[PDB]
């Protein structure tokens, strides 16, 4: 029955996330190629083939940018939640602790599937039809070119463990099914469900790492990190708020970050 | 309400 729960969940991750570590991999290792996105002149060219209805019309170029970030986590959160819903005894929470549970957690579970799309060079982009690299990131102004490199700082660190598809389905459900989230109404029977999924975590990370025999605290660690790492994007975030009045901020998203922390 | 809780009740 454990090994049930492990194949449900990601059966669940296969089915609401567009984006996975295989169909990754295929594209970075080289139909529908990626577009380069290294410079200006690139990401002009990029934008116009697509996200063509952002500039049929300009904004700085890192204010695209920033909305073409936001955009893509709004989609990421609609899978996130729909994934959520999969998760065996998700459904049978409070419908408010399954809003507190994605409130807390969408952005830690963003960030750690962000790395199945990074390498060390870049990223890929829309749907995986751009490369955007990593020192065009660094090159932009600031506040923005701040937003990325701790995410691939991250990325680097968490594709060195050479997880699978299968062993992050369970890592994401366990981000999400987090006991102590501020405001939870039912804490017992949420800690509860969080126990049994990091128990089939525990053992699924023993039958298929049989190498590694530190790779179920290096992750709690890396759960752990994450949370540190949103709260940074967060202050981030805020400093884009006040300061950049052209990067509107997506109401969804808004609603997150929202007395979080 | 909230726009979260209507992505959760989305069928
Ligand atoms: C056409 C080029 C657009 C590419 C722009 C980069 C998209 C990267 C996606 C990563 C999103 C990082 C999240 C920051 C915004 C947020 O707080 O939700």
């Amino acid at each position: 029955d454990l090994k049930s729960l492990a194949k449900r969940i990601y059966e669940a991750y296969l089915k609401n996330f567009n984006m996975n570590k295989v169909k990754a991999r295929v594209i970075l290792s080289g139909n529908n190629p990626p577009f380069v996105i290294h410079d200006m002149e690139t990401l002009c060219m990029a934008e116009k083939t697509l996200v063509a209805k952002l500039v049929a019309n300009n904004k700085e170029a890192e204010v695209r940018i920033f909305h073409c970030c936001q955009c893509t986590s709004v989609e990421t959160v609609t899978e996130l939640t729909e994934f959520a819903k999969a998760i065996p005894g998700f459904a049978n929470l409070d419908l408010n602790d399954q809003v507190t549970l994605l409130k807390y957690g969408v952005y830690e579970a963003i960030f750690a599937m962000l790395s199945s799309v990074m390498n060390k060079d870049g990223m890929l982009v829309a749907y995986g039809n751009g490369f955007i690299t990593r020192e065009f990131l660094k090159s932009l102004r600031k506040p923005f070119c701040d937003i990325m490199e701790p995410k691939f700082d991250f990325a680097m660190k968490f594709n060195a463990l050479e997880l699978d598809d299968s062993d992050i389905s369970l890592f994401v459900a366990a981000i999400i099914c987090c006991g102590d989230r501020p405001g939870l109404l039912n804490v017992g029977h949420i800690e509860k469900m969080q126990e049994g999924i990091v128990h089939v975590l525990r053992l699924h990370l023993q039958s298929n790492h049989p190498d590694d025999i530190f790779l179920f605290p290096k992750l709690l660690q890396k759960m752990a990190d994450l949370r540190q790492l949103v709260t940074e994007h967060a202050q981030l975030v805020q400093i884009i708020k006040k300061t950049e009045s052209d990067a509107a901020l997506h109401p969804l998203l808004q609603e997150i970050y929202r007395d979080m922390y | 309400p909230s726009l979260l809780k209507k992505l959760l009740l989305a069928p």
